[PDB]
Order: structure tokens, then C-alpha cells, then sequence
């Protein structure tokens, strides 16, 4: 077992998030520095997020070791993720939510039912806190519990493109992102993010309280912004290149506006409707936690 | 849904139609034929005998 | 006292949008005999063939 650092597991260098920028390693924040926005006539107002359902998927026993980290990251950032809403994994996550479970969350992000001492794992109280919310990813597809797939993206845009004044105001002009870019920059970035050990991020997001959680939110705001960026490219209506002075600038219109696009395209990853449900639910939970 | 083909190049095509219009006398007739066939296919008008 | 040499338009204009070729076409043309308009038509009809 790994004891959680007072700053959270993300303080550990083992869980550091990084993205190649035209193939060289870089912190997400300094990729976000390359981003630039051209505002348009439309506006994003942020409606309040409906509070997530109290209900959890039944903590049913399942054979095998669920790979929950890869499931979430693939559902959010992977190329053509499949079976994103298959219930079993999440039932196991709910089993992690239980007060005295034998289940463990390995730092691999695999969920083990047995207490396998050879494999290091996150502190059970912390994963209980994390699963207690995130198992609700399990009812992403049930009609009773589907998250808004449209309005939530306002928040995404606000947390990505939004200037501190706009984030205070809660409204921003709908924006067209752009950055000097290499071939396949959005796919490569998405690959760089899908490899992230995000369970440390979410576990810290749930278990941490007071000053520690706030310092975590400031230290990690750019990470969350990179995740939001990958999602936004997945849902942006249109993505193109612009040749300028022998440099291609990638352009994504528009940030904060979910187009509900489902057909795959070269430029970016793509959400099938099931992926859309999943991401919407994930955003509901994650923003509900981030804004508190 | 992706169609694995090149985009219809509006600009290049219009430029080439201009070039052909300036150099290829048959062009007019070609386009007309298309239109003619279309009218014929729409069955909008036929000559009656009387 | 001078030095004749090809100077690509690209070394002058900073706008890449309107520059499609380079010195190479000039050199290749220098290889061609001067052509009467009918010889030009013959070349084009041949390539068309």
C-alpha cells in the first residue's frame, strides 16, 4: 500500500503527467501556452450542473481483474474506444466504495479482488472516496441518469479557454482555438493523455479536503485542462489546418460547443454516442467535484 | 461519415472551366448536352402529333 | 563586370501563396529550343496523345 502524500498522489513523480510537443516531453501547462483563441459572435453561459444521482451500480461480484484506469482513459481519450458503458467494471468500482472491501486499486489502475501483497496499491479510504463518486460513471447509459451532453461543455470551455475574468463572470464568447502544430498533433496529444495515470488525479480530487484540495486544484488545473482539451477536440464541430509562413496552425472550432459529431475523422479522436454519454457523465461528476 | 477521396477543388475547377471556355469550342455543347438530357429525363414536355 | 544568375521569385516575395515553382523550370526551359506556336501546339497535342 502507498500512503497518500498530504499533497495527494499527484505530488509523487511516479504519477507526473506529461505530453510530447512535436515529439519532445513537456508539461501540459506549456502546451496550453501555445493555445490561442479567436472569439466569435456566440456566447457560452454556464448553467448550473445538475447534482449527480445518489444511486450506485450494485456492487456485484465479477470474475477477473478490472483495468479501470485504462477503461476511463480509453473512454475519454482513446481512439475508437469500445464497450465504454459495459457495466461490470463499474460494479467493481462500486465494490471499492464499500467500507471494508477486500478489493484493491493497484497503482497500475487494475482492480484486484484478492489482497495481493506483491502489487502496490492506493490507500483504501482514498479509493473508497474516489469510487464513491466515480462508480456513477457506471450509470452513464441508463436513461434515468444520462448527463446533459450539451450544456456541460460550456464549463469545459470556461475551464479551458476562459480568462480569469470570464471564469469569474461565468460567460465567455464561443471560441476558435489554434496552435502552431505538427502532423497529427491532436491524435498524438490524445495518445499522450490516454497514457496518463489519471486515477491518482481523481483519487486526489476526491480524498483531499480543505487547503490541500485547493492547492491540488491550482497545481493540477493545467492537467485537467489538457483532458478537457482532448475531449473538446473530440467534440469540436470542425478541425482544420491553416498554412501561414511555412507553419501549419491547427484550428478547432469551437471550444465549449459539443457538436454531437460521431463519425470518425482524421484530425482528432471521436465519440460514438456511448462515448458521449460517458464523457458527459464524467464531466458531470468531475466538475461537480472541481467546483466545490 | 468519411469518404476516402480528394475534396472537390472548387477553385481549380472553375479556373479550368474558364481556360476551356477560352480554348475549347466544344465545351459549350458539352454542358448543354447535360442540361438537354436532364430536360429529356424530366419528361416535362413532349411534341404531340396534331 | 556583372554576374547573370537566376533569382527565384520566392527570395523576393514573403507570401508563399502565389509562388508555385522555382529556378528549375527556368533551367529546363533553357534546355528547350525556341518553339514556333505550331511546335508548341504539336507538343501539347503529343502530350495529350
Amino acid at each position: 500500500m502507498l500512503q497518500q502524500p498530504t499533497g495527494g498522489y499527484t505530488t509523487l513523480e511516479q504519477f507526473a503527467f506529461t505530453i510530447r510537443n512535436d515529439g519532445t516531453n513537456a508539461t501540459p501547462t506549456q502546451f496550453l501556452q501555445l493555445l490561442s483563441y479567436e472569439a466569435t459572435e456566440n456566447e457560452l453561459v454556464k448553467k448550473t450542473i445538475p447534482t449527480p444521482e445518489t444511486h450506485l451500480p450494485s456492487a456485484r461480484n465479477v470474475p477477473g481483474n478490472v483495468y479501470i484506469e485504462d477503461a476511463i482513459t480509453q473512454a475519454l481519450f482513446g481512439i475508437s474506444a469500445q464497450n465504454v458503458n459495459a457495466h461490470g467494471y463499474f460494479s467493481r468500482l462500486s465494490a471499492l466504495a464499500l467500507p471494508n472491501t477486500s478489493a484493491r486499486l493497484g497503482l497500475d489502475g487494475v482492480i484486484y479482488n484478492s489482497e495481493t501483497i506483491n502489487i502496490p496499491f492506493y490507500d483504501p479510504a482514498a479509493v473508497a472516496n474516489f469510487a464513491a463518486t466515480y462508480a456513477k460513471l457506471g450509470n452513464a447509459s441508463t436513461p434515468r441518469y444520462r448527463a446533459d451532453m450539451i450544456d456541460i461543455y460550456a464549463h469545459v470551455g470556461l475551464e479551458l479557454a476562459g480568462t480569469d475574468a470570464e471564469r469569474a463572470a461565468g460567460v465567455m464568447p464561443v471560441k476558435r482555438a489554434k496552435f502552431d502544430s505538427w502532423e497529427g498533433s491532436l491524435i498524438s496529444l490524445s495518445r499522450d493523455v490516454v497514457n496518463w495515470k489519471i486515477l491518482a488525479f481523481l483519487i486526489d480530487l476526491c480524498s483531499l479536503e480543505g487547503e490541500a484540495l485547493r492547492a491540488f486544484k491550482t497545481r493540477n488545473r493545467d492537467v485537467f485542462r489538457m483532458m478537457l482539451f482532448i475531449m473538446s477536440t473530440a467534440v469540436a464541430a470542425n478541425v482544420v489546418n491553416r498554412k501561414v509562413t511555412k507553419r501549419v496552425d491547427r484550428v478547432l472550432e469551437y471550444i465549449g460547443v459539443n457538436s454531437m459529431r460521431t463519425a470518425g475523422r482524421t484530425a482528432t479522436i471521436t465519440y460514438d454516442l456511448s462515448r458521449h454519454e460517458f464523457a458527459a457523465k464524467f464531466l458531470q461528476l468531475t466538475f461537480t467535484r472541481w467546483n466545490a | 461519415a468519411l469518404r476516402p477521396e480528394l475534396a472537390f477543388d472548387h477553385d481549380h475547377i472553375i479556373r479550368c472551366l474558364m481556360l476551356a471556355a477560352a480554348n475549347y469550342p466544344r465545351l459549350e455543347g458539352i454542358i448543354v448536352q447535360i442540361n438537354t438530357g436532364y430536360v429529356a429525363s424530366a419528361n416535362v414536355i413532349r411534341p404531340v402529333s396534331e | 563586370r556583372y554576374h547573370e544568375s537566376v533569382l527565384e521569385i520566392a527570395d523576393i516575395f514573403d507570401q508563399a501563396d502565389f509562388i508555385q515553382t522555382s529556378d528549375a523550370v527556368r533551367q529546363l526551359r533553357a534546355l528547350m529550343p525556341t518553339l514556333s506556336t505550331s511546335q508548341i501546339r504539336h507538343a501539347i497535342e503529343r502530350i495529350a496523345q
